[PDB]
RNA sequence: AGGUCUGUGAUGCCCUCAGACGCCCUGGGCCGCACGCGCGCUACACUGGCGGGGCCAGCCGGCGCCCGCGAGGACGCGCGGAGCCCCCGCCGUGGCCGGGACCGCGGGCUGGAACGCCCCCGCGCACCAGGAAUGUCUUGUAGGCGCCCGCCCCCACCGCG
RNA sequence: GGGUAAUUGGCGCAGUUGGUUAGCGCGCGGGUCUCAUAAUCCCGAGCUCGUGAGUUCGAUCCGCACAUUCCCCA
């Protein structure tokens, strides 16, 4: 705070993970524009990285920008727990990771394939587009 | 043309058109003391000071 | 003082009602009692402020003050004066 | 639709906003937002600076709204 | 000729009565979904949302200690009350930090048995005050805010208060 | 060919160097279904050029389509 004037290095629009970010928003709500990052996971990531959180994202010097990347590929080392992650107990390697953009779409596609060849109830339903949980159809939910 | 303000001295009942209007007798305290009759909406009472845009209209 | 001046300058002095029947509007111009006048003035002040501050950045209080000042000045920029004039004309048309 | 910045791009602060406000008798965060087309937060910060300097003074205060008076005349 | 023979050791006349319409067990279903409409709930934001703190009810009423982010759990005793609101800050008109449907990993409770109910991370649908049409209301009233009982192994957007 | 008159908003119509003009008509609103009422908002090379003037649908002039009357040796 007490940042009135644009710093000499202010960067009007940030690009990261193929997504673009604006420099008028506060930092922890701009990262929410990434797919895989929310409010809770962001406050935790930055804090570990010794970054201010009530700062406009345009004053984010690249030195603080890189250390942030280093913490989103190896987060478990950096002290973050495992109940705070997107993917706990993967179906194959049994480990735990956090999956960002691009990874999510590929990952979501392969499960359905797993569901399809295995011949479950959910897989057959997904392919005619019905409710998967037990939430009732018939009433409401009509054009 | 210039509205004048009249005083009430007698109310003589409502109308049958849903009972919203009330007939009212008034007097020009400006000096003329003309006791006429008009039609008024809303709650009225004796000694009220109506404001009139016409010095020459009637009702009955 | 400003507030009383507004409540005075706001408030109709004439209105139209249905009494002439005849299968149509047959509206008749009438006069308006003071109590109704003050009630309507207050209502119009509040309503005009409310309509401005909705989905606008500015707050309710500034809208309130602006409406009060303009109505007290007799200016027709306000909502209250405009409604007063509207009613007066649709009435005098029916007198 | 409309967009406004959150951070002043350098000389902009003083070449107008400071000048403009100093020629106002009364002021609030929202007025100044709508006047020179900047977000409200910057208004908060600036007015803090100014009450520190001394040009303006508080007449009414509250979390929802505070209003100032120009003590420079 | 309103409803109730599906509340009853209330019942007339019919039908079923040893491959049973009796009684008991195992599964499934009453919930399935191109569609029309009835009572409700949540919102459309600044007269606001988030974070921290202060504080008062009534029908009435149960608590300590230790684990766990939490929901919950192990032990042990008889003891006990909230939301709106108010104060300080952040956001700054952007389908945005408004709104929280749908979906993908995971942790628990009830129970003989989850298809049921709770919690955590991520994804983040319609919706800008609503056409022809229509309902309710006069003082602690409307409206707004929450809290208890009923049915109940678990569960309240319902109902009585 | 000669004379006369006129061409306007989606509609006929009055308006003529300083209103884009009146009605009709557009839809959203109010007014016990909500129309005849009223309120409000919308609809433009005013046929086409030039001429002077602070300023022409608007005064003169150029040409085209429409209507009435009148004229005629390649």
């Amino acid at each position: 705070m007490t940042t009135i004037v644009q710093p000499n290095d202010y960067r009007d629009l940030l690009r990261m993970f193929n997504t673009n970010i604006q420099g008028k928003v506060v930092l922890e709500c701009a990262l929410v524009g990434i797919k895989g990052i929310g409010r809770r996971f962001a406050n935790v990531a930055l804090k570990k990285a010794n970054i201010d959180v009530h700062k406009r994202a345009g004053e984010l010097t690249a030195a603080e920008e890189d250390a942030l990347m280093k913490v989103l590929e190896d987060p478990l080392s950096h002290g973050i727990p495992a109940w705070m992650l997107n993917r706990n107990n993967d179906f194959e390697s049994g480990k735990d990771m956090h999956i960002l953009v691009n990874t999510i779409a590929s990952t979501h596609r392969a499960d359905l394939e797993r569901l399809r060849k295995t011949r479950c109830e959910r897989g057959v339903r997904h392919h005619h587009n019905l409710k998967v949980r037990g939430q009732h159809t018939k009433s409401t939910g009509r054009r | 043309p210039e509205p004048i303000n009249a005083r009430v001295i007698e109310v003589l009942g409502r109308t049958s058109s849903r009972g919203g209007i009330t007939q009212v007798k008034v007097e020009f305290m400006t000096g003329e003391k003309r006791q006429i009759i008009r039609n008024v909406i809303g709650p009225v009472r004796k000694d009220d000071i109506l404001v009139l845009m016409e010095s020459e209209r009637e009702a009955r | 003082q400003v507030l009383v001046d507004a409540v005075a300058n706001s408030g109709p002095r004439e209105d139209s009602c249905r009494i002439g029947k005849g299968g149509q509007v047959r509206r008749q111009s009438v006069d308006v009692s003071p109590l109704r006048r003050v009630n309507i003035g207050i209502y119009n002040i509040a309503t005009g402020a409310r309509k401005a501050a909705f989905r606008k950045v500015r707050p309710f209080a500034e809208c309130l003050a602006e409406e009060i000042m303009n109505a007290a000045a007799g200016a027709d920029k306000s909502y209250a004066i405009s409604q007063r004039n509207s009613v007066e004309r649709i009435a005098v048309s029916n007198r | 639709k409309v967009d406004y910045p959150t951070l002043f791009a350098d000389e902009a602060a003083m070449n107008e906003a400071l000048k403009f406000i100093k020629n106002s008798k009364c002021i609030t965060h929202t007025q100044i937002c709508e006047r020179l087309r900047v977000s409200v937060a910057l208004a908060k910060r600036v007015m803090r600076q100014l009450v520190k300097s001394g040009d303006f003074a508080i007449v009414s205060k509250s979390s929802r709204m505070t209003i100032f008076k120009n003590m420079t005349k």
